[PDB]
């Protein structure tokens, strides 16, 4: 069960960075995925959501229409597309496993993973 | 004064008191209150509720799905 | 929905007892989670649905509540358990939101 | 403010019939009423009092278990059932409200409705 | 709540005026209900919050009182008419209960 | 806009009899519906309520333990599972559907069914 | 984000006439949606609402049984099918969709369309 | 629920201060919303939930009120808010319910 | 999702009326199925989505419940009906699990 | 524990003037609150009450009907909306809460708000 | 129906302990249930009360601030957080549920618990 | 309200007559339950509004009394009823209070 | 109209007695009661007087601090519990009834109970 | 129509077995089988599912990673390897056919093997 991301490094503002994020050891596909930001000094945020085939997204307020999320099944991998990045976006982002639930509410988020720093400076 | 009417003195004062405690009354029925309207809310959340259960849905039809492409 | 925790900062020696409670602005029901982040690495489920426990956790930890208080108890402080905690909410209709987390150090 | 009544007619003796009260123009659920009659020839004669809540009732001793009064506060209404009528109750059924006093002993009749005409006869 | 009605039988006649008397054991304010059961039929509603008429209900059909008295009069009787009504209360926190029904038969 | 029943007959007492109640012309998934007992030389007895979706229900106090109300909304069907019977309970069962009300008070019940017969006897 | 309704004309009474609704710019698939009619000399009416998925349906007491509404998530589009269209019946016909709540009662019709205009005259 | 607004017309100049008043037949708790329909357009949401402002509307426009009686205040009338506006009602087993609208006009 | 039968053990005779009552620790909405194992051969279905019938089954078979209370109702018991029962629920979210099945015998 | 107020200012005589009273730090949907003037040269004067729940409102005899009190339990406010402002109006409003008390006779005021100035004058 | 607590022992003066109160045999989410302390050598004390929903509380007027009560409807449980407890706090706490009634006035406590002792020392 | 009951502790035998009175601070109206709590369990209601029994109750207790005195009498005291009882209140806008309590003792 | 008494027996001396009378026929919530009792060989003596509320009471001097007169006006019922009764209070007791009168000064007592025996001796 | 399965036996604990179960008389590959065991003493226990065409499989907790399900639909064939068994594993294994449904929401084990043992011991 382990969850790994990439991607991250140094980028101007306005400019674009994408994240990935390679699965291992369980059935990527039957999962929903989060992406959450860690920025120090805060506690953790939340990002979007990915649900299990790419049908329904759901962003936060602050990065609607410039982060696209998805999801690629056959090589279990996320993807977090940014576009038009801002000094406010520099933080650690990490992924999340929705947790299996026997009900229709979702769950916690379980395995995460160790997280890729991203920096926007000038 | 032991011999007082005491009936109920009907000309007394039959309005609305404005001086009643206006809290909240804290020995009152706290239960179910069964004769409860049992219908369907109409003007209940018609959205998505976006926090739904992401997952795979692991009882699904597992079928062969006879209405499927039968094109190449 | 606004969540804040208390207290900020928490000390506690080895085999003490912690509490560490999270408050909600609006009512979240039961839905809650308790996280562990430990520095430099990933945070960890350590309870979910605010009573439950997750798999694998080692039974010191524990939690109840409901509405908008909720704590978290642990009955035995192990070297282990000096890390950051964290409360996240998912309720119905509302979007994930976490705490701002209290550290608990050595003293 | 504005007090009227309805439910009138002409019945024979020993018939049941109900007049009605209507309110409106002031918070009706705050104040105790009446029921008058003026029969010709004769003054007025109260009839029944409701207080406020229907939790007291008081009747004038001729129309004892005859005449029940009640009201619903949640249509601003005043009901006064009459059974078992006689030639003696042909009269005008007036609504009185009982005008907010500092005291505990009550006050006049301030405001009065039109009237029914209400007739027994053969 | 103990719910009784009287007269248990009425005689009438074909555009007679009718009277029925519901008397409830306690207060029910103004939640009751008024019904109609032809032989071998399902009551139908006729009167609603001792008061209102249910849609479809001819106009005859009329309620009044609240506390603990209540009584439902029928202007006009009509060969349609002749039935058995019921009275039902509904308070708050009591459970619905039926009177005994009153027959309204031919003169 | 019709409600029928069935399952009605013949059972000794103790035996189980299951009861059905079949609702067409409206949507079923909306109402909170009854059951009715017209137990002949008594008047109707109220005997159980289903909460529109399952997750309350109330009994009269004689048939606590041993009746069962479910409903099916996707069939357009109620369900009063009759367990261990005695010779009180021969009565007409009627099915009941609650008006729609403005409040939270509930409301009466307008459409009743034709009522199936159940017998218990030796 | 767009919202523009189509489909308005003139037709005789007793025909029948259907409106389209095609939303743009927002997922579609996630909102429940209303029709709104405007009456010169009155003011707005409510007609019909849709739950999100086609699953519940409510109609102004004025329409039941006469008009139809449906929706096709996969175009982005709403269905409001008129049957025995009646002189009352002309208006213009908005859709309105409800805003995001954060809680299970609802709220107010935010983004609203241009609006079409449906005749019935003969 | 039958909602009625009060002026029916209001007439006032640039700069002025405009309170249009909205009362509910029976009580709708805070649920209620305004709304502001230039002629040849379709009506905009300003106000939810009877208190709130929607996202983009500008801070003259606010509301007050519970119960049956409701208020929309506009602490500096501009150019662009010569409209009708109109008040809704959506409670909790009520269907929704528009008044017939004020118009302000230029003095 | 644990999954109950009652009673464990039920003697009956050749035309009597046999009921097998199922209960489930959660709701498990209308999903639900009835299994008939003889001794020593594989269980043949008899009732699926806990009122529906399968093809060529007798019609002596039938079944009512939703949410938590499942029963199985046979008109008539039939000298090859001596069987065990199995209880089976498939929720939508929740794994397919059995009860532990009551055996019928001859009394 | 802490109430506040707001919504002050000066206004012409004839306007609409709408005043707020926020309250903090108690469970304030379950107390019955007042409004009360201070004008210079005279003691404390009683303006309206609120009955905990919006049910009951009584006013001063000189502001019935140009003053409406209301209170939303939802976002713990108190409202005082002031029509047809007089040149008498000129007063410091204070929010009052009812004490609880053990009886069916109220209480005293025990927590008051610092005092909103509002002003009318030509 | 049984209605069994657990969670008790002894803690130090100042740290904090939470007690859980698990119902089983009949429906929890119906009744309020309430906190009731034994001291030996002292009558039972009322602590707290819980309104069938966890909308409103009340508690004793020592322990305002101190204890928390919360229910949890799903899994028929009952939590009352004690922080910062003090000597005096020794005594067994009960559960008490509370009796149905046909009013609006409450009831008794008709199903108590068997108590958990706890211990509060250095 | 502070509750007080006299005696504290009275000796009664097998069938013999007992009385115990409950003295209120303030009138309580009828609102009234008297407890039992036999050593090391947990109290069970006897009689509610202080007139009407508990059901299961033995027609043995009866209770009466109203204002602010009130009592508890076994008409033939059993070997089983020898327990202390304890007196509540529970008035209209006033909080629970329960008495000392008085321990009936064997003879 | 029917007032009807019970409760009494044969007692030893220093026991406590309690009795109980019930109204019926008449509100009797709207009428203050006496209690009279009958040796044999003397004429009627007065006992006690409840006033209509249990407001006030009033004792004859040979029974102050050992008699107690209490009304519950929700079950219509009298209770007159006699504590350490003696040999002298061997008699039957009757309830008594106030009739209403037009003037402060009350009346004589209308209607009576047929009275219970209650004996005392070794 | 029959399932008909083999490769049963006995073998010791730590060891490998390899199940078969041939299909006859259907189209196979239109159906998605589970296997489900049997061990005297319990009920029936869920083993693992095939999603029709090896896209997804779902197994028992107790089981995953020791037991592999797989088909060959070119000769109608499953096959449950099974790995590092132990003496709980002994039962009686059975293949069920899903049944087909007009849902998405599966059915029924309609048609099952005749069962195969599986024993393990020292």
């Amino acid at each position: 069960v382990q969850l790994v991301e990439s991607g991250g490094g140094v980028v101007q503002p306005g400019r674009s960075l994408t994240l990935s994020c390679a699965a291992s050891g369980f059935t990527f596909s039957n999962y929903g995925m989060h992406w959450v930001r860690q920025t120090p000094g805060k506690g953790l945020a939340w990002v979007a959501i990915i649900w299990y085939d790419g049908s329904k997204t759901y962003y936060e307020d602050s990065v609607k229409g410039r982060f696209t999320i998805s999801r690629d099944n056959s090589k279990n991998t996320l993807y977090l597309q940014m576009n038009s990045l801002r000094v406010d976006d520099t933080a650690v982002y990490y992924c999340a496993r929705v947790r299996h639930s026997s009900s229709r509410h979702g769950s916690a988020f379980d395995l995460w993973g160790q997280g890729t720093l991203v920096t926007v400076s000038s | 004064d032991p011999n007082a009417n005491p009936n109920v003195d009907p000309n007394a004062n039959p309005n609305a008191n404005p001086n009643a405690n206006p809290n909240a009354n804290p020995n009152a029925n706290p239960n179910a209150n069964p004769n409860a309207n049992p219908n369907a809310n109409p003007n209940a959340n018609p959205n998505a509720n976006p926090n739904a259960n992401p997952n795979a849905n692991p009882n699904a039809n597992p079928n062969a799905n006879p209405n499927a492409n039968p094109n190449a | 929905i606004q969540m804040t925790q208390s207290p900020s900062t928490l000390s506690a020696s080895v085999g003490d007892r912690v509490t560490i409670t999270c408050r909600a602005s609006q009512s979240v029901s039961t839905w809650l989670a308790w996280y562990q982040q430990k520095p430099g690495q990933g945070p960890k489920l350590l309870i979910y649905e605010a009573s439950s426990l997750e798999s694998g956790v080692p039974s010191r930890f524990s939690g109840s509540g409901s509405g908008t208080e909720f704590t978290l108890t642990i009955s035995s402080l192990q070297p282990d358990d000096f890390a950051t905690y964290y409360c996240q909410q998912y309720n119905s209709y509302s979007f994930w939101t976490f705490g701002q987390g209290t550290k608990v150090e050595i003293k």
